[PDB]
């Protein structure tokens, strides 16, 4: 449900792109979602690669 | 050369496609029978003088669904009836049901089931009537 | 198997046809 | 709170196939939990931020990967030895 | 999860040796070429084909026990949290095959081998060593008319003055029309397949 | 009569020669 | 009068012959088409005969206004849905005025709350769930 | 006079014999060229004979102004198309002024709206959909 | 001709010699 | 042809699915027996006149568990009983138990075990009852 | 007929000729 | 407004896996021809899964067909 | 194996049935 | 009588012909 | 005459020797 509170914090900064506390919290949100997405991409990728290695060994 | 005195069609093990092709002149529109409803067969002496009631009675004794959209008659068997639940955004049901009566695609055998002033309703019929109603309602709500 | 009589079926039930020379062969 | 189970259960074996079969079940239960506990570490998004619990989740991948790669190639050699002798 | 795929891939690799040794294929392919050597032909009907007709027959009767392996193992009730019940679960999965080998193997040889309910790993040579022995009994029985043919043709030749001629030429027609008028090709193959399944 | 056949008797009749076959003789 | 004489029919030939006394087409499922029935049957009270026969054979059925769907007893499925801002009275009056209310498989739940429990044929459960989660996004 | 004694012709060699009394070339598809026909036919009014034979045999046809296309009945395809800034009366006036308006396969829809429903031959629906999505984009 | 064939009699009569074969006899 | 003066069902080596389908007329609800409890067999001469008492006596002698949810009667065998411990965040037990009585899903043989005004309680019973109580318990605190 | 079959007697009588086969006798 | 509708074993197996690889080919084909779905990250992740199980599917039925026909030659040469 | 007598069983115990001509064959 | 069968005597009886087979004759 | 050949008689005639062969003799 992370994408919900992603999609809920950009709009108040859209209405007010000069609040110093809010864009600090927005960057603290959005960089953390940046850290989440490639982590999920790298973790599914290894589960594909070692599963492809078995058919590469047994073919 | 062809001795029978009356007027009618004699079928000997006809496969429900050459039979309904013979009704396509008394009915003034071409008939399209699907692939699953073309596996059944029929035999006998038939007589076409009021085919819109003859097709209704044969569709209930055999188990068949049919639809007439003004240019052709689509015929499926009973196991191809499909369902759909579509929720309208900003157009009412009575407004969409008046568009079908003005166009000519309104069928009283398979009406639209739903609340009179809402967005959600339920449709169930032949696969060309369901695929027409579902596709036209979303392109009317995205338009409005 | 219909011993002489013959019918045709459309939209109202069965209709007793006229006596004629042509007969429908019976699959039975 | 935490909870550990001190008692481990054991069963007598009489033949040679069940000794293989308990290794078969012990590896299928090892990989079925270790496929899941690192995904639960990824799906809990407080666990994906701290570098400490990032480094332990870094090395748990390498522990899973070297183990399943080892048991693949040992079995490839194990069936290769049954293959060649019967081909002759 | 990934242990199930390496185990199925190991079964696909080992599958020719299991069908070569473990199943009833050895009862077929031995006694098929036993008839060819009983008739005296060497390369007729060219045993590459005869291994084919022995394979489709042995696969036709092994396949119902193989179908049981799906419906036990393709289900979703495999999640057992304790590893010993999961071990006994896959023990009970192969139970139809183990029951088949128990039905067709001799009793005391199995317990001699697991002396080292019984293990599937132990009865496997005990099946084959009984199976070739059962193949040689019908090897002896099917051979047994043709030696009577081979002696009667020499007796009538010695009754004539034809003793310089070898009787293999007059032996060979009647060593095969006594097979086709008997129609042993459908008699043996149906008799071999009725031993296991019932219609 | 109509030994192993299923039929629908009375004033609108049809005999079923097969699961996918209908026959419309005289009202059975 | 009238009637049907079944000699080893397989519940699709049989129920198709009742689809004239019933004025709707009948769609019998596939797994519920393996049971068989013979006998001399007479079709004059078709709605009471369907209810008496569907309990002796073991079947569930549902009539949605245009067709009659028929399953066997080992296909009934369940659903527990929760509404955000629509009461059960507001959903249950929608099924009442629309013509989809079925008294044999009603909705089990509190009268004005969010969660409830429905169980029936697979064409009725998929209609109630899909038309319940699409009034929450509407309101 | 004239005529054509057909003996086992195969519906591609038959309509070309009528392609002189009709003053347009006739194009028959591949699935509609497998049916066969015999008999002695007489061409003195072809537009009254092709209408009768397109119902007794089972076919659909279309005349666009330069040729006559012929398909069989099981090749009809449908389409539901929407417009954003032009209505149905402008599009119906484009067909009446161009000369492509076919009275047997008309357009079903509201007279002042954007959406309608087309069903006809596959060269007719592929022309109306393209000339409808290339006309509203001009504005 | 019409021992096992299906045909339409009356005004517009034809004989189906096969599932894909029509025969239009001359009046 | 079928001579007995009374009323009853005679079973000759049935398989507990055909048998319990026969009881689905005196019981006015359909019966759904699982496939692990469909392997046992029974034979004898039975008589159903109060089948809600006959089901209770035969479920203890055969070894079975059953549940009536208002539309059907589910029947499993004794080895398919499962347990669950679930915690409620902001809904009391005494407030969820009134919801169960208000709906109709209250079963006095498999009640809810726990404290009256706390959030943790314990369930045990058939797989169709546990899967309902857990799902309708984790959707009321997330709704509040 | 009812040698090894299981059947229901009384008002609504039937004879189960197989686990998936019903015989409703004509009264 | 969104809508939803509801509805020899080798000779059915090859036909069953015939369109099973075709619709998964096409659904990532029009996933990638639609440009709105290739820009969103959480739609990209489920297409990344949709590619990866597509690769495992046709490789599994590849090698299992290869070892299936791999078991016949050795017995037939014998 | 029940030499003549026969019972039916429901909801209370065994109830002695009336004497009739049809008998239940015994599986043993 | 009841050669190798395990029964449950007295006023509510059943004979077990198998581990999964119950017979309900006269109260044993 | 013209045993199995289809022709287009009257004042502009041809004989179809084949599905793709036109012959133009005297107007048949």
């Amino acid at each position: 449900n992370l994408q919900t509170q992603v999609t809920e914090a950009l709009d108040k900064l859209a209405a007010k792109p000069s609040d110093p506390a809010l864009l600090a919290a927005y960057q603290s949100k959005l960089s953390e979602y940046n850290l989440y997405r490639n982590a999920q991409s790298n973790t599914v990728k290894v589960f594909k690669d070692i599963d492809a290695a078995i058919i590469q060994n047994f073919r | 050369k062809i001795p029978v005195t009356g007027s009618g069609f004699v079928a000997k093990d006809d496969s429900l496609r050459t039979f309904f092709d013979a009704m396509a002149l008394q009915l003034k529109e071409p008939v399209i029978v699907s692939k699953m409803a073309a596996r059944k067969k029929i035999t006998g002496n038939f007589e076409f003088h009021d085919p819109n009631a003859l097709l209704e009675k044969l569709s209930l004794q055999l188990g068949l669904i049919w639809y007439f959209d003004g240019q052709a008659i689509y015929i499926y068997d009973a196991s191809e009836m499909r369902n759909a639940v579509v929720s309208l955004r900003n157009v009412s049901l009575n407004e969409f049901n008046n568009f079908l009566k003005r166009s000519g695609l309104y069928n009283k055998n398979y009406p639209l089931r739903g609340d009179n002033r809402k967005g959600t309703f339920y449709v169930s019929g032949p696969p060309v009537y369901v695929d027409m109603v579902v596709n036209a309602a979303t392109m009317m709500d995205k338009q409005n | 198997w219909l011993k002489g009589r013959s019918f045709q079926y459309g939209a109202e039930g069965y209709i007793k046809m006229s006596p004629g020379h042509w007969y429908f062969p019976s699959p039975l | 709170g935490q909870a550990v189970n001190i008692r481990s259960m054991e069963t007598d074996i009489v033949s040679l196939d069940d000794r293989l079969l308990q290794a078969f079940s012990g590896s299928a239960i090892a990989t079925a939990v270790d496929k899941q506990t690192i995904t639960n570490r990824i799906e809990d998004p407080n666990l994906v931020t701290d570098p400490k619990e990032l480094a332990i989740s870094q090395e748990m991948i390498s522990d899973y990967n070297l183990y399943v790669s080892m048991v693949s190639t040992l079995t490839r050699k194990g069936v290769g030895a049954v293959e060649t002798l019967l081909r002759s | 999860n990934d242990i199930s795929l390496i185990a199925l891939l190991a079964f696909s690799t080992l599958l020719p040796f299991i069908i070569a040794s473990g199943t009833c294929f050895v009862k077929f392919s031995i006694v098929f070429v036993m008839v060819r050597n009983a008739l005296g032909l060497q390369q007729i009907p060219s045993n590459m084909t005869l291994n084919g007709v022995a394979l489709l027959l042995s696969m036709f009767v092994m396949w119902p026990i193989m179908h049981d392996a799906y419906v036990y193992f393709e289900d979703e009730d495999v999640t057992f949290n304790d590893i010993s019940s999961l071990s006994k679960h896959v023990d009970e999965g192969l139970d139809g095959y183990r029951d088949y080998l128990i039905k067709y193997s001799d009793r005391e040889l199995v317990q001699f081998f697991e002396n080292a309910k019984p293990s599937i790993f132990a009865l496997l040579p005990a099946y084959a060593l009984s199976e070739i022995k059962s193949a040689f009994k019908i090897g002896f029985y099917l051979y047994l008319p043709f030696v009577v043919v081979d002696l009667v043709v020499s007796s009538v030749l010695l009754a004539l003055g034809m003793m310089m001629m070898s009787p293999v030429t007059i032996s060979t027609p009647i060593k095969l029309v006594l097979f086709v008028a008997l129609d042993g090709w459908t008699l043996l193959s149906k008799g071999l397949i009725l031993q296991y399944m019932d219609i």
